[PDB]
């Protein structure tokens, strides 16, 4: 057989595989926003 | 704006609380309650204390306002009923801004409690649900 290194390290290194994912946004369940009708005390449907 | 007019009993709409300096809003609810004033100048203010960059001390002076729902008011339930459901409201967001040392649920169930209360009168608001 052959005497192989064994492989319990990454110096390639997976960094194709890694940046190829693109990372999702999940910092607020609902997507980042306060989901309120009471905060809205101003409105654009005013003139203008 | 940044001093909305708070009526007294007595040759009323005289007296003014600017809202450039930030008085303690426990005294607020004092100097409301010696003059009998409507429910709506107790909302009106805690949209100025919240426009003026407070989330807390503007959900607890309204926990102050829970108990006058219609103290000398000629019904204005109405007013106590949105009084309650912004404390519905922002208990539960003030939640989820939640610190290391509190619970969610050491808002959550002030919010729940009080909701109760808030459909005790009326029942499947544009905020209730």
């Amino acid at each position: 057989t052959y005497p192989f290194d064994q492989n319990r390290f990454v110096q390639y290194k997976a960094t194709s595989l890694e940046k190829q994912h693109k990372h999702d946004l999940l910092t607020e369940p609902d997507l980042g926003v306060t989901i309120d009708l009471i905060n809205p005390d101003t409105y654009r449907i005013d003139p203008n | 704006r940044g001093s909305i007019e708070i009526p007294l009993r007595d040759t009323d709409e005289v007296i003014e609380l600017d809202f450039d300096q930030l008085p303690e809003g426990d005294e607020v609810i004092s100097i409301l309650k010696q003059e009998h004033t409507q429910l709506h100048i107790w909302i009106a203010l805690a949209l100025e204390y919240y426009k003026q960059g407070k989330t807390e001390e503007f959900v607890k002076l309204l926990e102050a306002a829970r108990i006058d729902g219609n103290l000398d008011y000629r019904d204005h339930e109405k007013d106590q009923m949105t009084c309650l459901d912004t404390l519905a409201a922002y208990y539960v967001q003030q939640a989820r801004k939640e610190k290391n040392k509190d619970n969610k649920k050491d808002l959550i169930t002030q919010a729940t409690l009080l909701y109760t209360m808030a459909d005790k009168i009326i029942m499947y608001d544009q905020n209730h649900l």
